[PDB]
């Protein structure tokens, strides 16, 4: 099964698929590539919940049915400042406006 | 030119809706005037009779948007072999972000209203150019 | 795989696909680079633009029961001149 | 296995336990015991996701390593009042102080 | 089963299995279905509420056990409601 | 009172901490006075000789925090079946809601700003008086 | 056959048939179907599952037996690793 | 006279024997009994080559003196994701590090 | 206790080692005091000549690891039945993992940089109660 | 790598420290939650450059070794009356007096 | 964390950490309030005086090598004496 | 009562300066007295030979000012391991902002022109204060 999925950290925002019975860890490899930081200096989060890196996406919750290509799941990065790991931050979109009166 | 085939030879076909829409099914009849047939609820089927060689396509009952059936966009019947109803799959085409955009907006605002959005004007002609099925069958017939 | 970078208006980066990205005539041909920045959308609609790339690439040419692409009523407009802009 | 949840509603909690293998509307049935509203008049989100009364806790991606008792899952409530459901609100709650100095 | 309510001093409802509530004496006290606690707010109670499925769970356990979360700006609040209800 | 029996009998253990705190294992001498021993980590196992009527306990190696050994408190090497070493599961025990929140804020403050926060002077000597090995060891005794 | 799954300290899973991880003692106390070495990483338990079937293999046997190899880099590890086993 | 072989598939290394005379299809079996997955949903290699069911594991160059049991020969395994055929994924052991200076 | 038999009686045996190490043979005298012998290089094979009732056993001849000769510790040449000589295979006995282990280690560091290892203190004393005849002697008895 | 700054408008000057790897955004959140602005009315200067959010400390020219406790780096702060955004306008600090006899 | 503002003889403001101002116990008795008048301090002697709160916070308990802490001289008179009312 | 022990027994040592300043290494007899020792030059190592159990302290050179070795006030050579000589780092101290600043006046202005400069007395007594080594032996004598 295929799982959609957003990781978020600060105002960078992955957008990459993988497997439900892939791993936490084999996602942090796709991190690896493309912001250039090992799985050593990595913890991955559901809400607020630490992942373990031998479980797999499914047992994490990230399912085809709630982790969909048009509505993606979001998952937490933290990277490893120096010596100690940041709190995990993900920056909000922006807001919309107010709807017009023609539409509301 | 888009015509159906006064065959005489029936042939009974499953009209199912896989889309989340109230799909109207509509018939060119012999000289090529669609007719709308009764509507279909999301996620319903029903067994209906028809004839081989006859043309049907599918919209959106109320907003006439166009949606695929077995992929394509015009279903003709044909023999039933072996007593098998012949199935028509009523999907959801994979809609440009553009018309998606349209349709949503069309669904908000009220016709006379279009023209009051801040958008360019050239938005406001599309909005107003909303899914007629006779036109799109002139746009086939050239 | 290969990804690229687009950053919205309000400083957001998303990085998708290259293939997904691709979807979009107009992406390709500003990406031919890795990097692409739209000063005028804002993040609220760049990201359902990347679902759309993620939505576009998996149900097309399916059989199995495609669904709804959604859009809350409160972003309608903004994605609205966005699809315009980038005709997607 | 065992899940421990959270059914939210505006200013209302409910905590309760169920099994992956039970259903949305088995939720909506526990919650009529409690909150005496029948299952028809009750609809459960998980985010903003609606959840679809055929469907296991598990399959909507509430799964035990997720759903821990020490930390449950969040499931929105939404009633209808007389034939609209509103739209969901969950109150957030209390905000914590800010350390003392002697703390940070 | 029985339910009971805590209400919390902003207000906030929670609906708590009966038998999970009166694992505090002082809770029982107050019940011999609806409680209110002044002076202890949603972000405490929710966490207390939350220690009593822990603990019903995990008491008597040969399963490891996990450490009970408590963060560290609520870390003196709820100290003192424990203190309060004696649990 | 709970002292080691010296058997002179062997009895090989597995020291296995299943708890996410670095274990100090302890031994009580046979004047019972306790020895502290070699730490673990957490998820990690050793292999190690002791003897029949050998009394163990263990405790958080930063904070002397309780710990449950076989969902006790004290832990007596038993006859080595068949050469099989005897298994000891180190443990977190479900504390009380009070202990766990002085063992979080015994861990943010330093002992010399107990007498800063704005507790009751009861919990001010709550925080003071944090766990020791010799006084729960007389505790039991009593 | 029984299996047994053996997880190293960076994650990776070293499945080994039960008769032959019963030969450490150490390995059978911790069973009693997966054991998870938060201090061993792989380019060690990996030579562990190897000695497991170069024990089975050769213990009473006639034929000529050969050194169990081990390079250099890793042996400082293994006697580690080793000791706390005791196989 | 029996091979001594891992099975290797991303972090999964699976450990067993089998006899020259075995064919690729039994070793397949074994896998299915371990993993819980067919054989038409496998492919194994030996290096980059793919084996064929029939052949036996002699003549795929897997002999009793190069597949010991104190040093076996690695089999790659390959899975069906869905449909399609996931690529050969070996994770890497850890590395050890440098050798200490008084071992130098 | 353990010693050799001075039984006077001439027994031929084979030497065959059967292992990747140079072996040394020793023979356990009257006195019970062990005596080392020519070294056997590996797979090399010798006709020697001992007597009934003689003991011998066999070591690493660089390490002073202990080896098996006819899968036991001790080797006693019979009688020649017939004119066959008495054979004696030297093998590689299965070391556990730490043995083997502490070999590899003992093969590498210098006697004196055993205490600069970072490992614990107790593998120090391990490191150095390297293999010894007269300890596993003593053993025995 | 820690970098030390003044961040400098007007007669305010704020002494903080960042990572060279942070962004000027990231900054700019820092400014916020301690003068109660919010990024959209801030503007960063190192001398009369304008910083771009994305960029990182160190691309800016902000470094361990020329940020230092002991001397750190000014970086300059304007913020937006509304519609305009204001000048950049630092305010020196006072003058030393001359030396004394006794000191030259 | 928490922040403090230190206000000088000019007008200037100060805003530094807390923790970094509680070095000085002069100051720890002015605040037991958020601000501190210096009524007798420029502000090319406070700023200087910030400098070393971050410098001593910094490499105090370091074995990195310890940087000089520089002083100019036509400031060394007005720092000495800052140095000896703020007992730091 | 500080002072080194005659054990006979000798150490190498590293004199590693890792300070802007030029070290004055400083031997305390066995008497107890301070003996100068050759300075070493900023950024500068030597190799000396000492002995166990000898108490050894590092002043500037030009100010007497205190530093440290191996993050403390004393140094004693200790056992070779290895042959492997012992390792001496000396290095700046985090001064006071206050004995800070005396450093920067005193080497601007000479001694007999400390009364004429405009400060309280109290500062004045302090400057005059300079760092002396008989001083501080004393007062870790003290301690
Ligand atoms: C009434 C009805 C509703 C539905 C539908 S749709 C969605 N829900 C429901 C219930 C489906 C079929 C029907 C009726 C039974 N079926 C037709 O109307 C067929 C279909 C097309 O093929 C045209 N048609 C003829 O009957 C045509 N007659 C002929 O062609 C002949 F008599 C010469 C052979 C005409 C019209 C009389 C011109
Ligand atoms: C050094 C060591 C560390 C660990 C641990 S712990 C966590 N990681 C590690 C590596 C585990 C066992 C040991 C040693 C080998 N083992 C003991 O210390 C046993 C345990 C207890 O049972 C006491 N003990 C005796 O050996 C006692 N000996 C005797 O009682 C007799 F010889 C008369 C019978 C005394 C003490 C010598 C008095
Ligand atoms: C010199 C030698 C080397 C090797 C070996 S080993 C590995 N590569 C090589 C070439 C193999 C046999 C020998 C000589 C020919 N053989 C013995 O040394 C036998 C063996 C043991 O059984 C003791 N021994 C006696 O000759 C003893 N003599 C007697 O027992 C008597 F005269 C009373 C009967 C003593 C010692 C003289 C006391
Ligand atoms: C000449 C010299 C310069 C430097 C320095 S410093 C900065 N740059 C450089 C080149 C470093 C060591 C030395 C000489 C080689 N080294 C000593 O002077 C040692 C040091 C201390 O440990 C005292 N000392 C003894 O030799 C003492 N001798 C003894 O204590 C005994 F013979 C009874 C054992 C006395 C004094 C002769 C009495």
């Amino acid at each position: 099964m295929d799982v959609f999925l957003m990781i978020r950290r600060h105002k960078t925002t992955i957008f990459t698929d993988a497997k439900e019975s892939s791993t936490v860890f084999e996602l942090k490899r796709i991190v690896e590539g493309i912001l250039k930081r090992p799985p050593d200096e990595q913890r991955l989060y559901k809400d607020d919940q630490l992942l373990d890196d031998g479980k797999t996406l499914g047992e994490c919750g990230f399912t085809s049915q709630t982790a969909r290509p048009q509505a993606p799941a979001t998952v937490g990065l933290a990277f490893r400042a120096d010596d100690t790991f940041e709190a995990l931050c993900i920056e909000p979109f922006s807001s919309p406006p107010e709807l017009p009166d023609v539409m509301k | 030119v888009l015509r159906s085939v006064n065959s005489r030879e029936p042939s009974q076909v499953i009209f199912c809706n896989r889309s989340p829409r109230v799909v109207l099914p509509v018939w060119l009849n012999f000289d090529g005037e669609p007719q709308p047939y009764p509507t279909l609820p999301p996620g319903t089927g029903r067994r209906i009779h028809s004839y081989r060689g006859h043309l049907w396509l599918f919209r959106d009952a109320g907003t006439h948007d166009g949606l695929l059936v077995n992929q394509t966009e015009l279903f003709v019947p044909s023999l039933n072999v072996d007593g098998q109803p012949i199935f028509a799959n009523i999907t959801l085409p994979v809609y440009t972000l553009k018309e998606r955009c349209l349709q949503v907006v069309r669904s908000l605002v009220k016709p006379e209203n279009y023209r009051r959005l801040d958008i360019v004007r050239s938005l406001y002609e599309d909005l107003e150019d909303h899914p007629n099925v006779q036109k799109d069958l002139e746009r086939l017939t050239q | 795989m290969m990804y690229v970078k687009l950053i919205s208006s309000d400083g957001h980066e998303f990085i998708v696909k290259r293939e997904h990205a691709l979807t979009s005539g107009t992406i390709k041909a500003m990406l031919s680079t890795n990097e692409v920045n739209f000063r005028e959308i804002p993040s609220h609609v760049l990201s359902k633009v990347c679902m759309y790339f993620t939505y576009k690439v998996r149900y097309t040419n399916s059989s199995t029961e495609i669904p709804e692409f959604p859009i809350a009523p409160e972003i309608a407009l903004e994605l609205l001149m966005a699809a315009n802009f980038l005709d997607c």
